[PDB]
């Protein structure tokens, strides 16, 4: 019950809203002036219960008539102030609003905090309430925000004034309201909250922290949200306003690791340099100084990869002896991976000619591409190996040869443009496969280039009735990662054209699922164009109208996170009805690639793929280990491993090649000793079946790729910046992988290298102002972040001392531990500069 | 192999503040799970052979199923099954069940009319010991823990980077550590180190009382060790955390106490499962116990008990960590100086800080205030610290 | 009266401990005096329902799983739970109106208003 | 002071209220049905299906199944407990069904009466109780996994320090294996029984499965879990059936492990006690030596805490040599370190004999933590080599960071 006190001001409230009876001059004023002096004085105080309100509980419908009739003057504006106060606790939320709408202005800030954020939050229910049928009510509400938001940026209330920005979905203010010491906080709340908003608040949101960041001046992270946003006016303008040099130096870095390459005008000093840096010539000698760090130049063997030694020799010199082709692909696609980069080789640099002739056709192609794929980012140093195979005395190998330019230029660039050269007067060539490893080629040479002269060169080919169903498939393919998200209308076009005038028996082929990979592969992130891309397709008869539409669906929702898009996705799963199972693989590879935009999304969608499997039919029992694969690449979380490895011992020889291919995906170039012990006694386990045997030394290979220094993670600057040429290659490689004895079992297994053109590294390089290298003492941990939002860099934990270069697995970031450098990009990946610190003193 | 059963977590949401962001990661979560519910709930409705089989194979052997122990095998399809009652019978086993199943003492299904070998039964695991494995990970995680960084290193170089990374391992040739004794006096975070272990780990986790393995009849501690132990087993790669080994883990000594013999008789086959005949595998073994000097030596010995991570009262540095952490879902005024909780020498534990923020919390309630002050903590300082006497001497020092 | 004597005629069923399920179909049961039992599951019954340690009643005929039954509670331990509350009253305590508002912070406020 | 007002109900609603409740109630709400679906998943999955012993379609395919099934008959195992022969035409046959009973019953037609002799176990009809087959004896299935079958990849080189230890083992259950001849002709009977004892870690259980690995006989790991039974003599019959099985195995080796579990001292002032345990202890003492001579079966037993041993035990006519293992001594700790750190990836210039004397009182197992350790640090800052260094800090965090709190100002007293 109450007290002295609480009874004293109970029967004073009393008193006051008991005389309001009559219409006494001396009642309105006095009263109204009395409960507006209680009331402001208990809500601008601490957060103790507001005692006049809780002793307040009388109904202000007399005082809402009253008010209707007296005073038209400020004492009804009073009367408005005082219910308002009382209807924010009660649930008046309309009226509540209202009265703060038409009642005395005076300010927002005079009541209270709990008062503003209320009123915030029934200002964003009543806009959520209207439509456009009406704008007469959203002016006065934008009055209310005009001072709602500048009072939360004062009081370090950020989150409140962002959601309802969010709201109102207008962003504006923003720019023009936010200080110094609270961008930051602002501009992660945003780039955290794009992930999970859906279209087409997303891009606003990305575009009003872009110009957020244009304002304060923070360039890298204006790059960031540009290639967020995939739209190259807005990059170039940023290039433009970037008065810094060493800020230039900065993003031509990160524009090389994204592989964004657009062209600079003369007009900007220090072009050339700029220009060498973006095309990232530099990368494979800094790698090979990496190496160096780490005593790994000596390049490794197949026979000790696969611990020969330890697996148990049940057959003694009788059974090893004959040396299959397929094994020698195997061992061709591991003693290349594994020793990838590196710059040398034991077997295929001083042995070439006489490895190579073990192997037929096929094996010719793949052993070609992997001479190149053992020496990464040396065009010069490549091609000067790769000339004499391609004078080889099989001119059919020449094709091979291409694939090694088109690998070796793979990352890179160069002025004279050796891989055009090389290929332009060869891909008009009439054999299939001279013309197949001249398109190959210049597609993984110039992933992301987007250059014109390319793209009409490589139109001809589609047109061609003469060009094989494969050849258009690589073409297709090759296209359209020329083209990663850009949605090309020229290229478009061509690939509609040559669908419509595809014939339904040249369709029912597994390479006919090429064709929509390139139209997919032009518009990857960009899912407005694709109601018109859905309707050109829906001309197309079932069933392959429907795998084009899944399939188009996939490539537009490329990790965005629509959850409308996941359902659809699923639906097409559940129906239970050999083609028709198709639309089923393509959806599951599509909540994969669209559910690994969100670490959340993703860890859910581990559980949808484990309810798949274990309750779904034997298609999508096939399709799940790809979408796993998609999912975790180059992230050996265990949980995931551990279904694989389960999945690995089925029954159905179709899964099982799926999972094992999922364990080469997932633990790429993590080194894991538990893979390489689970992949060593899944080989012993298979050493029968030679398909068997063949993908695990091939997952093996991708688990050891680089010795443990390369990832194929399509995602960077805190795996929040996505990559289009690396998606575009993982979404390649699973979708042939749908058809794995057609396609990677059959005559398609250069398909697999289009994996290099992800060939990413990961290191700790750290450059000074000059770009030499500079070692600086480096805290790397985990980043986990300790805090909500309070707009810390995760406050890595787990901490270790290193020395610049580093080696940092996936989750894993970094930090200076030294206070005497100040990296221009925040964000310690790839390489970096360092600036020395002017504030220091010795 | 039977791989390991992890625990099941939903991400973690964050940031914990009531925002927005925090609304957009939940209904995601919901997003999620709602669509697995539609499939799950459509698989089965659409579903229109192997009934065939069922129809057989359950018609033939029948309901109810007895449990019995095999005890020989005879020929092919006969053989001699001990029931429940201990009376053996001279059975036959049918067609449908895997001859390399049946081992003598495995737990064999058996017709409830002809006692006929039906089928074997795998698991046969005690309910004492299936209750041990941790279904539900602790929602407590690595950033929940202040300070302790050395604590948290080490039991990371133990029990969690083998898994993750056993390449560094391998490469340089040790074997890793599969065993660590958190010790040190109580409310240090032992238990919650424990609990953040257990919520980050990948492999299966059984968690026991140091009592709980103790069981009534004579023989069934021990026996009830080994079947903990050989559970851990199976799911190749375990963690099995005993808290307060003190109940078993005392000192080996000679005392007729016929109860006492049968305690050291389980301890002494929890040591023998540790460190003994015959390799223990990749299942490590995390202890905690607030007295460790009343430990026998033969438990806590390196090969048994690899590591030993002391838990010592919090410093000033930790101790700020641990305000930090407790009341980051507090609502903090401006006028508080956490600092003066933080300095002097009251000797107080995180456990003793999360009681101060708690206390602080009520007393601002108090004051119907949703928001601590300065005041608030100090009252809640004095009102909770008050747990030891004198712990102290007089003044003979200088 | 003519139905309570037929029910009266009916075979007493036995009551058996759930070790887990194990089919959506059987449940592996523990019967007093034998030892475990792989037993059907009554229509009505529902598989999800019947939990490990879950005391479960079992027909006499094929000891098919009827009932799910309360929970066993070891008799001893079911005598600390109190079903008749004491005549004691807080008006009947003097002196400890602190140490009353002190110990009801903790007993009553939480599982009253978990929402502060 | 001031007393703590109630807290009325316009209170509570207030502060639960006035506050943050633009997305507190949204965000509660949502997390609630979160975890209502969560059960709703588990619980409409909540199958785990266990694993039965059902055969692929292919291996069984048999509809006979069900013939066999109501053709053949179960029948009772029981032994023939003597024969009643009241005219060699009429026998009669006195069995013993277990714990079931004892019956007077006659042989099936099937069988003949030379083939069923006195004692052996036979099966018997259910309902007439007569006997339908013969029966090989009984096996006991624990005892015949209380066998090793798998020796353990321990060789006695691995044992460093204790060198007379090991010599005096082969000497006890090796050399009068191989070569008995070395023995009779000089009219020694060799020692029958070891026992090994000494600090905890110091090698007993390296040595034992050294043993088990170079046995070239029937070695017999007894798991003291198991003599231990529920039921009143059952670990003396389990004594009784493993003493058998190690008879008739040719030259047996049977190695008690912890024999401190089942190997306590004899009481009677405890009121009680043990008993059953103690009854274990005293068949094991009959089976070990006096009448009924054991025979070729060489005993080991092991144990880290030998004083609390019962003395008929500990006396030397069943553990007959009493091999010591003591704390090694610095050129056993160089050997042990060397032992240790022979697969280790680490410098070529560490002086072992510098860490052995810096564990001046440590135990094999304790030079191996050290080992690990030093590889541990030597991983912390990724080194791929394990300098001295390294192995130093080891020793500190593994001998001096436990082993006394004698601290370096009280450790200022010696020079
Ligand atoms: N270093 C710490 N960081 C954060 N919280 C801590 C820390 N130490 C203790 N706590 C808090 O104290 C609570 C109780 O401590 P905990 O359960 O870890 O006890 P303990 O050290 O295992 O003690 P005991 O000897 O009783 O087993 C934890 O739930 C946690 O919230
Ligand atoms: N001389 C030695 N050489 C090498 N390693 C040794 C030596 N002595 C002991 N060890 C190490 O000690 C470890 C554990 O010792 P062990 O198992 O023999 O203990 P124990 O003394 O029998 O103790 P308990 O009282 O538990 O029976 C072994 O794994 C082994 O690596
Ligand atoms: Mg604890
Ligand atoms: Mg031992």
């Amino acid at each position: 019950e109450l007290s002295e006190e609480d009874k004293q001001l109970q029967d004073e409230l009393e008193m006051l809203v008991e005389r309001l009876g009559e219409k006494d001059t001396s009642l309105y004023r006095p009263a109204l002036e009395e409960l507006r002096r209680q009331i402001r004085s208990s809500t601008t105080s601490m957060t103790s219960v507001p005692k006049p309100l809780k002793f307040l509980r009388p109904h202000y419908g007399k005082l809402k008539e009253i008010y209707e009739n007296m005073a038209p003057g400020e004492n009804k504006r009073f009367a408005a102030d005082i219910i308002s106060v009382l209807a924010m606790t009660m649930s008046g939320e309309r009226e509540c609003l209202k009265y703060r709408l038409v009642g005395s202005q005076e300010e927002l800030a005079s009541w209270g905090h709990e008062y503003v954020r209320h009123l915030a939050g029934e200002v964003a229910k009543e806009w959520q309430e209207l439509d456009d049928a009406e704008k007469v009510q959203r002016e006065p509400l934008l009055t209310l925000v005009k001072e709602i938001v500048p009072y939360n940026m004062a009081h370090n209330a950020e989150h409140e004034a962002c959601d309802l920005l969010m709201e109102i979905e207008q962003v504006d203010m923003l720019e023009k309201d936010i200080d110094e010491n609270a961008y930051a906080k602002v501009c992660l709340y945003l780039t955290s909250c794009v992930n999970y908003v859906p279209e087409p608040e997303n891009s606003a949101l990305l575009r009003c922290a872009l110009g957020v960041f244009r304002k304060f001046s923070r360039f890298p992270e204006a790059l960031r949200l540009a290639l967020m946003l995939n739209d190259m006016e807005l990059v170039e303008d940023i290039f433009t306003s970037c008065k810094d040099v060493v800020v230039q130096k900065q993003m031509a870095f990160m524009l090389g690791r994204h592989g964004v390459f657009l062209e600079l005008s003369e007009d900007v000093e220090e072009y050339e340099d700029l220009t060498e840096i973006m095309s990232n010539v530099q990368l494979n000698s800094n790698f090979l100084a990496l190496a160096r760090e780490l005593d790994i130049m000596e390049p490794k063997v197949p026979d000790d990869i696969y611990k020969t030694h330890l697996e148990n020799n049940r057959f003694g010199g009788s059974g090893s002896q004959v040396d299959s082709a397929r094994m020698n692909l195997a061992s061709s696609f591991v003693n290349g991976f594994v020793n990838a980069a590196f710059g040398q080789d034991k077997l295929l640099t001083d042995d070439g000619n006489k490895w190579l002739y073990k192997n037929k056709d096929h094996g010719m192609l793949s052993a070609a591409a992997s001479l190149g794929m053992i020496l990464l980012w040396d065009v010069d140093g490549g091609l000067t190996q790769i000339d004499k195979y391609l004078y080889s005395s099989e001119d059919y190998i020449k094709s091979g040869a291409l694939l090694a330019c088109g690998i070796v230029n793979s990352g890179v660039r160069n002025e004279c443009d050796p891989a055009l050269a090389l290929l332009s007067d060869y891909v008009l060539h009439n054999s299939n496969t001279m013309r197949l490893g001249s398109i190959f080629g210049l597609g993984l040479a110039y992933a992301g280039s987007n250059r014109e002269d390319v793209l009409t060169l490589l139109l001809p080919v589609m047109g061609d009735s003469k060009s094989s169903m494969e050849v258009a498939g690589v073409t297709a393919l090759a296209c359209g990662m020329i083209a990663v998200g850009s949605c090309n209308g020229d290229v478009t076009s061509t690939i509609l054209q040559t669908i419509m005038e595809k014939s339904e028996t040249e369709l029912k082929d597994t390479y006919a699922r090429w064709l929509p990979l390139g139209l997919g592969l032009n518009h990857l992130g960009k899912g407005e164009a694709i109601e018109a891309i859905l309707a050109a397709l829906e001309v197309v008869s079932e069933p392959f109208r429907s795998f084009a539409n899944t399939l188009v669906d996939v490539c537009a929702y490329a990790g965005s996170g629509n959850v409308l898009k996941v359902q659809q996705l699923l639906h097409i799963c559940s129906e239970h009805f050999a083609d028709m199972g198709a639309h089923q693989g393509v959806a599951v590879l599509g909540i994969a690639l669209i559910a690994m935009g969100e670490e959340i999304g993703a860890e859910m969608a581990l559980r949808t793929f484990g309810h798949l499997l274990r309750y779904g039919e034997p298609t999508l029992r096939r399709a799940v280990p790809l979408a796993l694969a998609l999912i975790s690449v180059s992230n050996p979380r265990l949980n995931i491993l551990d279904t694989l490895s389960k999945f690995s011992h089925d029954a159905d020889p179709e899964v099982s090649y799926n999972s094992i291919f999922a364990m080469g995906m997932v633990g790429s170039g993590t080194n894991n000793a538990r893979l390489a012990a689970m992949l060593r006694q899944l080989a012993q386990y298979h050493a029968k079946d030679p398909n068997n045997l063949f993908m695990v030394r091939l997952a093996q290979g991708l688990t050891h790729l680089g010795k443990g220094t390369l990832t194929l993670c399509p995602y960077h600057s805190d795996r929040q910046l996505m990559s289009q040429v690396a998606v575009a290659g993982l979404l390649t490689v699973l979708v042939s992988f749908l058809d794995v004895r057609n396609i990677i079992l059959g005559k398609s297994h250069y398909v697999l290298y289009g994996l290099v053109a992800a060939m990413q590294p990961r290191m700790l390089v750290t450059f000074d102002e000059e770009l030499r290298p500079l070692p600086v003492s480096v805290r790397v941990g985990q980043a986990v972040d300790v805090v909500g939002q309070a707009g810390k860099p995760k406050t890595i934990t787990g901490f270790q001392t290193h020395t610049t270069p580093v080696l940092l697995a996936h989750g894993e970031r970094a930090e200076l531990a030294t206070e005497e450098f100040l990296p221009v990009t925040p964000i310690l990946e790839g390489f970096v500069i360092l600036r020395k610190n002017p504030n220091y003193d010795l | 192999t039977k791989g390991p059963d992890a625990a099941s977590k939903l991400p973690l949401v964050t940031p914990h503040t009531q925002c927005r962001l925090k609304l957009l990661k939940l209904e995601r979560i919901k997003d999620y799970l709602l669509m697995e519910e539609e499939f799950i709930r459509n698989q089965e409705q659409m579903k229109p052979k192997q009934e065939e089989e069922r129809s057989k194979v359950d018609d033939l052997r029948g309901t109810p199923m007895s449990v019995g122990t095999l005890e020989e095998i005879i020929d092919d399809n006969h053989a001699i099954v001990s029931t429940s009652v201990g009376s053996e019978h001279y059975v036959s086993i049918l067609s449908f069940v895997d001859k390399d199943l049946l081992e003598p003492g495995c737990s064999v299904l058996l017709n409830h009319k002809v006692h006929a070998v039906i089928g074997v039964l795998m698991d046969d695991t005690d309910p004492l010991v299936t209750v041990m494995k941790v279904e539900k990970a602790p929602q407590e995680t690595y950033a929940d823990i202040g300070g302790l960084d050395n604590q948290i290193q080490e039991i990371k170089e133990s029990v969690e980077l083998p898994l993750t990374h056993p390449e560094y391992y391998e490469e340089m040739g040790i074997k890793p550590p599969k065993g660590v004794i958190l010790y040190g006096p109580p409310g240090t975070g032992k238990t919650l180190l424990a609990k953040a272990v257990a919520n980050q780990t990948s492999a299966t986790f059984l968690r026991v009382v140091g009592s709980e393995l103790i069981q009534k009849y004579l023989g069934d501690g021990p026996k009830l060790v080994r079947e903990l132990f050989r559970v851990a087993e199976e799911h190749a790669p375990s963690i099995v955390f005993i808290d307060e080994i003190d109940a078993i883990g005392t000192k080996r000594y000679d005392s007729n106490s016929g109860g006492e013999r049968e305690i050291q008789r389980t301890m002494l086959e929890l040591l023998n499962q540790l460190d003994g005949f015959d390799s223990r595998g990749d299942v490590k073994v995390i202890m905690a116990t607030n007295r460790i000097e009343t430990l026998d030596p033969a438990l806590i010995r390196p090969g048994r008990i690899d590591r030993k991570i002391e838990f010592p009262l919090p410093d000033e540095k930790t101790k700020k960590r641990i305000f930090q952490i407790h009341t980051s879902r507090m609502t903090l005024a401006d006028d508080v100086t956490l600092d003066d909780l933080i300095m002097a020498k009251d000797d107080l534990s995180g456990a003793d800080i999360k009681a101060i923020c708690t206390e602080a919390g009520l007393m601002a309630l108090r004051e119907r205030r949703m928001k601590v002050t300065n005041e608030d903590f100090k009252k809640s300082k004095e009102n909770v610290l008050y747990k030891k006497q004198e712990g102290t001497p007089e003044g003979l020092y200088l | 009266l003519r139905e309570e004597l037929q029910l009266l005629q009916e075979q007493g069923s036995y009551v058996g401990e759930v070790v887990r399920a194990m089919d959506k179909k059987k449940v592996l049961v523990k019967v007093h005096p034998e030892g475990k039992f792989v037993v059907d599951v009554d229509k009505n019954i529902d598989i999800n329902d019947v939990t490990p340690n879950c005391r479960v009643a079992l027909r006499n005929d094929s000891y098919t799983l009827h009932k799910i039954l309360p929970n066993k509670v070891d008799p001893l331990v079911s005598l600390m739970m109190v079903e008749k509350v004491p005549d004691s009253t807080y008006e009947m305590i003097g002196g400890l109106d602190k140490q009353i508002k002190e110990i009801k912070e903790v007993i009553e406020l939480p599982v009253k208003h978990p929402e502060l | 002071d001031k007393p703590i007002r109630a807290l009325d109900e316009g209170d509570i609603a207030l502060l639960k209220t006035y506050g943050q409740s633009t997305y507190s109630r949204q965000i509660k709400q949502v997390e609630d049905d979160i975890q209502q679906l969560l059960k709703k998943i588990n619980e409409l999955t909540g199958i785990k299906e266990s694993d039965t012993g059902l055969a692929p379609p292919a291996l069984w395919d048999l509809a006979a199944d069900k013939q066999t099934l109501q053709s053949e008959q179960p029948l009772q195992v029981a032994r023939c407990t003597k024969i009643i022969n009241a005219d060699s035409e009429d026998p009669k046959y006195i069995i013993n069904v277990k714990q079931f009973a004892k019956f007077v019953v006659d042989l099936s037609d099937q069988v003949a009466p030379t083939d069923i002799e006195e004692g052996m176990r036979v099966g018997v009809d259910r309902n007439k109780y007569q006997i339908h087959i013969p029966l090989p004896p009984k096996i006991d299935p624990t005892v015949t996994m209380m066998q090793v079958e798998e020796k353990p990849d321990v060789t006695y080189s691995d044992v460093g320090g204790c060198k007379e230890q090991i010599e005096k083992l082969r000497e006890v259950v090796e050399t009068p294996l191989l070569h008995p001849e070395r023995f009779v002709n000089l009219g020694i009977e060799p020692p029958k029984g070891v026992l090994l004892f000494g600090p905890p870690g110091t090698g007993k259980t390296l040595c034992a499965r050294a043993v088990a690995n170079r046995t070239d006989a029937c070695f017999i790991r007894v798991i003291g879990s198991e003599l231990v039974q529920k039921y009143v003599g059952e670990g003396a019959r389990m004594v009784r059936e493993l003493f058998e099985m190690a008879r008739t195995k040719k030259a047996c080796l049977i190695f008690f492990d912890e024999i401190d579990a089942i190997g306590g001292a004899r009481f009677d002032d405890g009121a009680g006690g043990d008993n059953e345990v103690q009854r274990t202890m005293l068949e094991l003492i009959n089976q070990l030596d006096g009448f009924d001579p054991r025979g070729n079966i060489k005993v080991l037993m092991a144990t880290n805490r030998p004083d609390t041993l019962d003395p008929a035990l500990m006396r030397p006519g069943r553990l007959d040599r009493k091999i010591e293992f003591s704390l090694p001594d610095l050129e056993g700790r160089t050997h042990i370190f060397k032992i240790h750190a022979r697969s280790m990836s680490v410098e070529r210039d560490i002086r072992f004999e510098l860490l052995a004397r810096l564990c001046p009182n440590s135990t094999g197992a304790e030079i191996r933590s050290v080992c690990t350790e030093a590889g541990m640090f030597a991983i912390r800052a990724r080194r791929k080599i394990a300098t001295e260094k390294d192995f130093l800090e080891a020793v500190n965090k593994v001998i001096k960071s436990y082993a006394k709190f004698s601290a370096t100002p009280r450790y200022m007293t010696y020079n």
